[PDB]
């Protein structure tokens, strides 16, 4: 039913990474390197209702 | 046993013992005349024998 | 079963099996599925340490 | 819940005659509410 | 709170599942487990209590060393991998009596119908309180079983909340 | 025991008004409410706020700076004088102890 | 109007202080013109540097 | 100030002249436009502040303090009319009146030219928040909160009133301008030991730092909404504003004074980090964030380096913000179930899909995540502390792994897993909620399209 | 929800296109100041010294 | 080879000893403990299923869990050996540790810079 | 309420007027002092911060 | 646009295309669309906004700060004086730093452009980087959050009083 959230999400999780791969200083970088850690958590918590998903 | 006991004990928790404590021993008076008075005779004569408050 | 009466603050709280939540059945009609809770019955004093998402103290095959 | 407003029983915290009982005033009783004491 | 019965059944289903993780393949499981059933056989009409509790005791302590460190599980059940997964779209009954006026005016046929069920649940209500207070013993209720209803037009008492709870695919 | 009013049931601003901004239980204040919240916190102070920390006329010098910097370095280099010094005050001005 | 006058008195409040800010600076003129900094020689028709 | 002070001081009238149905419509109208001239304050010299008078002045420091102050007012407002909805008019104005009253001492403290003027409006303060908490909060614990929050003040302000007039008498003056140029080191001996405590353990108790932060957490379980926001978003702010002031005639003694109070900031930090993720109120757990993030702020004052200044100034505007809006967002949940209990009501984001993506944003921003105001911050103040120190560097990585282990307990403990099934109240987030929520977090994400404005005179 | 969303989208919009059309009509129509040596004996205004329009206009209105 | 239980790998229920010595005694027990589950399931279910009832149904369970783990606390603690010696230790002992870690840290760091041999070529942001 | 105004008005003039002439007074004295006895007022010798050795303390 | 002398950059070399493939250079047509759809719409729009902007002409001016006293010529605690020596001070300060960020874009720029040969190629970048970066520690390294020009003189002081007595035992 989320299925539009799923790929905003995904997006998302894109965009972070290529400023990750096209950062010239290090805060950029940490910009991207963060984002893709916290895109990560919303993903792999996807179902948020299985408390196995949550952990 | 830091933020619920110990840092409330130290501090907070004796300074209001010490205050209470001290709150009774000055007005459990027996509403003498006589003890009155004879504590100001020990007034006079400690300010004078004990502190030179006369000289 | 009270916890010893020892300073630490637990008064008469009561000591229950230390056991984490994931322990419980998981086919019961419990009242609060998720935490595998009962209304009513008395809460662990480390309940939010044994949530299913944390301190598990299952049997393990070693 | 509605704001809790105090009870009888935190009220009568404040009507004895002193605020600390102690061993020493424990006879004290409150003096009359028009400061009449019987003949 | 287990018969001895219960137990022994028990393990029986479990060594069995633990027993085809090990074989994953049908005709190998086939032959192992008539072999296992075999051994449950073996012991069927033991009549000495003392003795068939060791028997199981000792079963259990087999069962315990020979299990699958990572045993088959049902992907739904507890500890599977699709367990829990739809519960995020399960919502109760109750969220539509929030909805706006024009998100109620969408679904006029099925808004009407709901309305109905709140009609039963609400003329139903006190019966099913007074069939419980007058079928419950004095001190209370020893088990969590619960009555159906006796007269006609009754309803079993406790209902609502089994009968339009969230399905299973809800969405 | 004593005589006190019952604890009051907790009221649903949208039962009586399914349009309810959750502001008042008047509609009409209820709408106003929403509208100058709406208004002056989001049109005027976040919009033109935004607009004018955005224009604010070279914030504590540092355009100002890049440029005297600019003009220095084109001097000092063309002279042939050092871009910068150590020392911050003229030696010739200090008295040093003992 | 009876029923919105009230919503004159912050922004009246506003100018009022506004304009009492004014009349500070003209208490601390007494280096107008005068720091070394700044200091400079007046224009043909100005009378003070700022007010 | 005066175009700020009259504007806030007409306020009053204007609550108490409205009709009996625009209370709320008007305080919040027009504090909303003393909002919007407050920046004006913005006219900021790179080398001079902005010195209005004798008695009042703005820096780069106090200017990011008043904005938020002048903007917290009309949020206050909105987020309390809902609770007091079934109050009696005039104890209605008498709840706006103590508002902005604060506003008033608020603006008037983080201006004052003198120190004098300064402690004076510093403890004006502490009367109407007093008043605000014990009249207005809920339980019957909000005496005792109010009785905490009074006597930890005095107890170190009182000293500092003693300190700050014998200073007066040895300079002779306390105008902060005179004192950047008249300040003489200080030597060291057992009469400055104790003129260093007397000037620093009043701002201390205020930040709180850790070990004098007991009446924090009471406080804010025990405050009203407005109460609460106000508490955490400026009046902790009074004492890291304090500090940065004071310290300015304290040096060189700072070089070895400061160093048990850097152990206990950098070690407490950690602790209140640690009770987060084993709280059990959500109010209080908010609470007990606050003390780990002031605990940096007290670091980076400490060690008095540029970089730990500037994000000494990001951090404080950062929380102010922040936790606000974590209060504004578990007092939502309080208006439905009543309780403050953190697993009571779970799987919020099954019933309130929007209100849950605001606590995912104020979650992400308590963590830190770049490039966020909070992050940029900290990230400052973890730079100038390993300069200070290498090891450091374990302490604060380690908090903030902490930190996000009880951002986001938060967030998963009441958004996610299965609702409660009895708790059957949960209406729909209303507009005002919503607004309340935005006005937090969008101003917030704005400031990092523009740092500069938040980082203080080191800039 | 959606009428929240939809509230906020409408009021940043209300002052948000008109200031976004009021920016680009000013730099195409009117454009930024000219870097220039200050003429021999001449003092600038102190709003002056910025580049921008909108600038200038804040430090002659309101600094 | 036998199953040793530890504090956080719970003995099996199948391999418990007393699992299977289920007397008279233990059976009566039993039916007691299932009996207060049945008396509090059906003090919720009344309520839970209640057609009018809109809000929270208050557990005391609850309450009495979320006031243990505060309120309750200092009225029975009790400053003995035991909890002066973790206060002390605990408490304590790490603000002294982390002092002598930063300042032996910063009294050598310091004694470079006074010799110039701390290098610090590029550093010139602090 | 007319006279509560006129009454505190009124006093507080007169008490502004003492009050001003007071601190008038306190500064009369103070410097006629200052003339009586030059000896223990004397022009401190001014040096420069050129001249005047302050020690710097590092912030490291 | 920006002088050059403040940032220089080396003549550019270019080699000229000197194909060995019959093939055609996808590149060549793709540059020959992106001046055709791109560039020339790009320019038209500009050159349009460039004459209303050569309509209304008006000029802002760079601030010239004329130099006061010094924090070294002040008699003690005269205000007046230290004010304004240390407001030139701040200023000068500022100014500093972006002098050090000038040279460090020059250092950047370089390493960038030289590829693979910067370690060799750019000396003279670093060598400037080196002495500004030691300039620039020496005056203001080690002030303090509460820096002002009469901290900055007493490092100053005890500076050259070192350099004296290492002098004078040499
Ligand atoms: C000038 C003055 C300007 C004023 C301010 C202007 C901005 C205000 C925007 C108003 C927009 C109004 C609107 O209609 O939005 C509809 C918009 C979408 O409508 P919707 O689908 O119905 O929302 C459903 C849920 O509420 C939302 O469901 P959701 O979970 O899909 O969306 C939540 C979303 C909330 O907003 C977002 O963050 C968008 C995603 C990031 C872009 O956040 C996320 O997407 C989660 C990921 C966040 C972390 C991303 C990783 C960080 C990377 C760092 C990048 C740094 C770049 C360098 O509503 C929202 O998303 C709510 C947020 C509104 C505040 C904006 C905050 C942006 C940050
Ligand atoms: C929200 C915050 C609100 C703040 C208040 C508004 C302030 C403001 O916006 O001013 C700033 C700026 C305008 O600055 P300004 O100081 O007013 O202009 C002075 C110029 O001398 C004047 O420039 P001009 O003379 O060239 O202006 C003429 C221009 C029109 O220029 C404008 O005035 C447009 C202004 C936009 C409205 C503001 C929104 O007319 C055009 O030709 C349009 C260009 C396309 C022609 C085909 O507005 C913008 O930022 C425009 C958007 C940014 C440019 C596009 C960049 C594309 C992104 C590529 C870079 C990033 C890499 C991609 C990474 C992606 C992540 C993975
Ligand atoms: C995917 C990547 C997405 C990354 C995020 C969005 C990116 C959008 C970038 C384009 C947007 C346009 C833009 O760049 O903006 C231009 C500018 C930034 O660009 P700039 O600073 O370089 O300059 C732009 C303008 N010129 C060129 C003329 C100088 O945006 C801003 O400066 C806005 C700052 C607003 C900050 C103030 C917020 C209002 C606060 C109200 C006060 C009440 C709250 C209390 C606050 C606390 C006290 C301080
Ligand atoms: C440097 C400073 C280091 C500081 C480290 C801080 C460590 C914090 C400790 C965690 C605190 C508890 C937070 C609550 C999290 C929690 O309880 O979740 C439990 C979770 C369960 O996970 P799971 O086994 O998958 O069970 C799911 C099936 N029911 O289990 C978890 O997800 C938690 C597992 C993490 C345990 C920490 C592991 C640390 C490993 C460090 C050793 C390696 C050293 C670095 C690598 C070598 C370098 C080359
Ligand atoms: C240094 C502290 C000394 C610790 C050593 C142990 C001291 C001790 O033994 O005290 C014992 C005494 C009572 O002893 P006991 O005989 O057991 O009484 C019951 C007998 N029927 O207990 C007492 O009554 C004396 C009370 C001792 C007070 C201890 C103070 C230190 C506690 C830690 C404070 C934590 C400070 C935190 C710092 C800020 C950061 C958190
Ligand atoms: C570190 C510098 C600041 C230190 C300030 C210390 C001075 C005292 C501050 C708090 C004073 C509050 O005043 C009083 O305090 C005590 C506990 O302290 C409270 O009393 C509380 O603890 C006592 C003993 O555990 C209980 O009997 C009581 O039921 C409980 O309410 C009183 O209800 C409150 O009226
Ligand atoms: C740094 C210096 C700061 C100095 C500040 C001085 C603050 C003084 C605060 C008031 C002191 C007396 O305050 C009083 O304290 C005692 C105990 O602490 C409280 O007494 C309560 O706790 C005690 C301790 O268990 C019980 O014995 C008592 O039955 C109970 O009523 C009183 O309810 C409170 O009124
Ligand atoms: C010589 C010095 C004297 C100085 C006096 C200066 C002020 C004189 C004010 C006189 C008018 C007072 O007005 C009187 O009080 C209030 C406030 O308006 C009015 O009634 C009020 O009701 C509510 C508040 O309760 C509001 O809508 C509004 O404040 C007003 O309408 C009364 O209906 C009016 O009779
Ligand atoms: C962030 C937005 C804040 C919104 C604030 C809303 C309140 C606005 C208050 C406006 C105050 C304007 O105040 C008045 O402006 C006019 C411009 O016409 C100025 O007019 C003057 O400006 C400068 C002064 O050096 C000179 O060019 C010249 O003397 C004159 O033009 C006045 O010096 C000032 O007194
Ligand atoms: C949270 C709690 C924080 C507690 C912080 C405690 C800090 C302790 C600081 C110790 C330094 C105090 O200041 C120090 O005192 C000693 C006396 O003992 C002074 O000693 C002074 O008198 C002695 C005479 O005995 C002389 O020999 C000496 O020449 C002279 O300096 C020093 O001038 C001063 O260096
Ligand atoms: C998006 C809406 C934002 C609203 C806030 C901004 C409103 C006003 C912004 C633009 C003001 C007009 O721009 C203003 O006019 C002229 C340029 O035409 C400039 O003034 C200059 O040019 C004009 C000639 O045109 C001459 O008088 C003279 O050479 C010089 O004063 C101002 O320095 C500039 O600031």
């Amino acid at each position: 039913p989320n299925i539009n959230k799923f790929f905003k999400y995904l997006l998302l999780f894109l965009i972070t990474m290529l400023i990750l791969v096209t950062a010239n200083n290090l805060f950029q970088l940490f910009i991207g390197w963060e984002g893709v850690g916290i895109m990560s958590f919303l993903l792999i918590g996807w179902w948020y209702g299985r408390a196995d998903a949550n952990t | 046993l830091l933020d619920l006991i110990w840092l409330e004990a130290i501090l907070p928790k004796t300074i209001s013992l010490a205050q209470m404590k001290a709150s009774t021993l000055v007005t459990n008076q027996k509403g003498l005349i006589k003890l009155y008075f004879l504590s100001f005779l020990i007034t006079i004569l400690i300010s004078m024998i004990l502190f030179n408050f006369h000289e | 079963e009270p916890y010893p009466d020892d300073g630490t603050g637990y008064g008469d709280y009561p000591k229950l099996p230390d056991r984490s939540q994931q322990e419980r059945d998981p086919w019961y009609d419990w009242d609060h599925p998720d935490l595998r809770l009962n209304w009513g019955e008395p809460m662990h004093w480390d309940l939010d340490m044994y949530i299913r998402n944390r301190v598990d103290t299952s049997p393990t095959p070693v | 819940a509605r704001q809790w407003q105090p009870d009888v029983e935190w009220a009568e915290q404040y009507g004895g005659a002193v605020m600390y009982p102690t061993k020493e005033t424990a006879h004290w009783k409150p003096p009359p509410w028009n400061d009449v004491d019987p003949p | 709170y287990l018969t001895h019965q219960q137990k022994v059944l028990r393990l029986y289903k479990r060594a069995l599942r633990h027993l085809e993780s090990w074989c994953i393949h049908r005709d190998k499981y086939r032959y192992f487990a008539c072999l296992l059933r075999a051994r449950f056989d073996e012991h069927k009409n033991e009549k000495d209590m003392v003795k068939a509790t060791q028997l199981l005791r000792e079963a259990e302590e087999e069962f315990w060393h020979g299990q699958h460190p990572q045993p088959y599980i049902f992907p739904e059940s507890p500890g599977g991998t699709s367990y829990e997964r739809y519960e995020c779209y399960k919502v109760p009954e109750w969220c539509l009596d929030d909805w706006h006026p024009s998100e109620k005016a969408m679904y006029p046929d099925y808004f009407a119908k709901r309305e109905q069920w709140k009609k039963l649940r609400r003329e139903s209500w006190e019966r099913e309180v007074k069939q419980l207070q007058e079928e419950t013993p004095v001190g209370g209720p020893r088990t969590e079983a619960l009555p159906p209803a006796r007269k006609q037009g009754d309803l079993p008492p406790l209902w609502w909340h089994i009968v339009t709870r969230p399905r299973e695919r809800p969405m | 025991r004593w005589q006190e009013d019952p604890e009051p049931e907790d009221e649903n601003l949208y039962e009586k008004n399914p349009d309810s901004h959750g502001y008042d239980k008047d509609p009409a204040v209820d709408i106003w409410n929403m509208r100058v919240v709406f208004f002056f916190g989001f049109s005027i102070v976040l919009v033109l706020g935004s607009t004018f920390v955005a224009y604010l006329p070279d914030y504590r010098m540092q355009e100002w700076a890049r440029r005297e910097a600019e003009r220095l370095v084109k001097y000092r280099e063309a002279h042939g004088l050092p871009i910068m010094e150590s020392n911050c005050f003229d030696p010739s001005k200090i008295q040093l102890p003992e | 109007v009876r029923d919105h006058w009230v919503h004159v008195l912050v922004p009246m409040g506003f100018v009022f202080g506004y304009y009492l800010d004014r009349k500070n600076d003209e208490k601390l003129t007494a280096f107008r013109n005068k720091s070394l900094l700044y200091k400079r020689e007046l224009k043909p028709n100005e009378e003070v540097t700022w007010k | 100030m005066l175009k700020y002070i009259i504007p806030t001081i007409m306020l009053m009238p204007l609550t108490w002249l409205s009709k009996n149905n625009m209370i709320w419509v008007n305080s919040t109208a027009h504090s909303l436009l003393i909002s919007f001239t407050s920046l004006l304050l913005m006219n900021q010299f790179g080398d001079n502040s902005l010195n209005f008078s004798l008695l009042f002045f703005s820096d780069s420091l106090s200017t990011p303090l008043l904005i938020l102050t002048m903007w917290l007012l009309p949020l206050m407002l909105m987020a309390s009319q809902h609770h007091l909805s079934k109050e009696n008019l005039t104890r209605k104005k008498l709840f706006i009146t103590m508002l902005i009253s604060l506003q008033l001492f608020l603006i008037m403290t983080f201006t004052a030219m003198e120190l004098i003027l300064f402690y004076i409006l510093f403890e004006a303060t502490l009367v109407p928040t007093l008043i605000i908490i014990t009249r207005w909060g809920n339980q019957t614990e909000r005496l005792n909160a109010g009785l905490y929050f009074l006597f930890y003040t005095l107890a170190g302000s009182l000293p500092l009133l003693v300190a700050l007039i014998y200073i007066q008498n040895t300079v002779g003056s306390l105008n902060f301008l005179m004192l950047q140029y008249w300040v003489q080191p200080v030597h060291n001996s057992w009469s400055n030991v104790f003129m260093w405590l007397a000037c620093m353990m009043a701002f201390m108790v205020k930040m709180p730092l850790y070990g004098l932060h007991l009446w924090l957490p009471k406080a804010h379980v025990e405050a009203p909404i407005a109460g609460s926001m106000v508490l955490a978003a400026v009046l902790l702010k009074l004492g890291g504003y304090g500090m940065l002031r004071i310290t300015l005639i304290l040096n060189p003694m700072t070089d070895f004074m400061a160093y048990p109070f850097i152990m206990l900031s950098l070690w407490g930090m950690i602790m209140t980090s640690s009770i987060c993720l084993r709280q059990t109120d959500l109010k209080s757990l908010i609470a007990y964030s606050s003390v780990s993030h002031m605990a940096l702020v007290i670091v980076a004052i400490l060690i008095q380096t540029p970089w730990s200044y500037m994000g000494a100034t990001a951090l404080m505007i950062a929380h102010g913000l922040t936790s606000s809006m974590l209060f504004c967002l578990a007092n939502s949940n309080y208006e439905r179930i009543h309780s403050r209990t953190m697993i009571l009501a779970r799987g919020l984001q099954t019933l309130l899909p929007l209100m849950a993506t605001w606590w995912l944003l104020a979650s992400l921003t308590n963590l830190a995540l770049p490039p966020t105001i909070n992050l940029i911050g900290e990230l400052f103040v973890v730079m100038s502390t390993f300069s200070w120190s290498n090891i450091t560097i374990i302490l604060m990585g380690v908090n903030m792994v902490i930190t996000a282990l009880y951002s986001l307990y938060m967030l998963i403990m009441t958004q996610r897993g299965k609702y409660t099934y009895h708790i059957n109240n949960i209406s729909p987030s209303f507009t005002r909620e919503n607004a309340l929520m935005s006005l937090h977090i969008l101003p917030l994400l704005l400031l990092t399209l523009n740092p500069k404005i938040i980082l203080g005179p080191l800039y | 929800d959606k009428r929240f969303l939809k509230l906020l989208r409408f009021y940043i919009l209300l002052t948000g296109i008109p200031v976004a059309i009021g920016i680009t009509l000013i730099n195409v129509f009117i454009g930024e100041a000219e870097l220039a040596e200050i003429p021999e004996g001449y003092v600038p205004e102190h709003w002056e010294y910025f580049k921008h329009p909108i600038s200038r206009w804040i430090a002659r209105t309101f600094f | 080879p036998k199953y040793e239980a530890s504090r956080l790998s719970s003995l099996p229920t199948t391999l418990d000893p007393a699992e299977y010595d289920i007397s008279s005694e233990t059976r009566k027990a039993q039916a007691e403990r299932l009996a207060i589950r049945s008396r509090l399931k059906r003090e919720y279910q009344l309520q839970y299923y209640d057609p009018s009832r809109r809000g929270v149904i208050e557990d005391p369970a609850l309450v009495r869990w979320t006031y243990a783990r505060s309120a309750n606390i200092y009225p029975n603690f009790r400053p003995n050996t035991k909890t002066s010696l973790l206060g002390a230790l605990f408490g304590i002992g790490p603000l002294v540790f982390w002092y002598y870690v930063f300042k032996t840290d910063r009294d050598r760091k310091e004694k470079l810079i006074q010799e110039g041999k701390l290098d610090r070529t590029f550093n010139i942001s602090y | 309420q007319l006279l509560y105004i006129t009454s505190f008005v009124f006093v507080g003039y007169y008490l502004l007027k003492r009050q001003d002439y007071m601190y008038a007074v306190r500064d009369h004295d103070m410097f006629s002092y200052i003339k009586s006895h030059p000896e223990d007022f004397p022009e401190k010798d001014k040096k420069t911060y050129g001249e005047v050795f302050e020690e710097f303390h590092p912030v490291r | 646009s920006w002088d050059k002398d403040v940032y220089p950059e080396p003549p550019r070399r270019t080699p000229a295309p000197s194909p060995q493939t019959s093939l055609p250079n996808p590149i060549t047509y793709l540059t020959k669309a992106f001046d055709l759809l791109v560039d020339r719409p790009v320019t038209l729009v500009r050159e349009f906004i460039e004459r209303q902007h050569a309509k209304n002409k008006y000029y802002y001016y760079h601030r010239e700060f004329r130099r006061v006293p010094d924090i070294t010529e002040c008699q003690e605690k005269d205000v007046l004086c230290m004010f304004e020596a240390e407001m030139q001070w701040r200023r000068d300060y500022k100014v500093d730093q972006e002098i050090v960020n000038i040279i460090q874009e020059r250092l950047k720029a370089c390493q960038q452009r030289e590829g693979e040969s910067h370690r060799q190629n750019c000396a003279k970048e670093l060598e400037q980087f080196t002495q500004v970066v030691k300039a620039y520690q020496d005056r203001y390294h080690d002030l303090g959050a509460h820096y002002s020009a009469r901290k900055c003189l007493a490092k100053q002081k005890q500076r050259m009083l070192a350099e004296r007595k290492a002098a004078k035992e040499a």
